[PDB]
């Protein structure tokens, strides 16, 4: 443990977080990776089990694993369960790549409780108009909604974010994001 | 991530 250090999984929250998640995996494929989630949906014939998803045969068993606290974030969509498991985050991180995560803010303590202490970054907009600045592809109704949801997220989870990132542009946001990971890399 | 929009969609 003194010589080799596991790569800390990464949870970026807030406006443009998916654009940051896309960009980081693109810019450094050997440093950042994605983890395979489980679903109870049946696979299409071009989806590859164990690589695109882990396809769960017994849907009854997935909720047994969910109640055994085997997932950090679970969910349903179109009648099918979805979820990132703890073992799927450990597999990326043990390759020493930072695992890029689409989890809610609630998954931070469960990763911590599982000792996979993530870098939790909150992108914080400074106004409605500021959301319009760092995301020039949303309508005001989407911006106002983006701004309120951000406000509630900081109120409830401000204490679990390793860094809060601000800027007048995604370029500025994305720079500071990359540097937080540098200063918390290890 | 782009092959798992249904997952991403489920989490919200």
């Amino acid at each position: 443990s003194e010589f080799v250090h596991y790569a800390r999984p990464i949870i970026i929250l807030g406006p443009t977080k998916d654009r940051a998640n896309d960009d980081l995996l693109s810019e450094f494929p050997d440093k950042f990776g994605s983890c395979v989630p489980h679903t109870t949906r049946p696979k299409r014939e071009y989806e590859i089990d164990g690589r695109d998803y882990h396809f769960v045969s017994s849907r009854e068993k997935m909720e047994k694993d969910i109640q055994a606290h085997k997932f950090i974030e679970a969910g349903q969509y179109n009648s099918h369960l979805y979820g990132t498991s703890v073992q799927s985050v450990r597999e990326v991180a043990e390759q020493g790549k930072h695992c890029i995560l689409d989890v809610s803010a609630n998954a931070v303590r469960r990763l911590q409780a599982a000792h996979l202490h993530p870098i939790a970054i909150f992108i914080r907009p400074r106004s409605l108009e500021n959301v319009l600045e760092i995301n020039k592809r949303i309508t005001e109704e989407q911006a106002r909604k983006a701004f309120d949801r951000a406000t509630k997220l900081e109120q409830e989870f401000t204490e679990c974010f390793s860094a809060i990132v601000e800027g007048d542009s995604f370029e500025e946001i994305y720079h500071k994001v990359k540097r937080v990971i540098e200063d918390l890399s290890g | 991530r782009i092959r798992r929009d249904e997952y991403l969609k489920a989490i919200q």
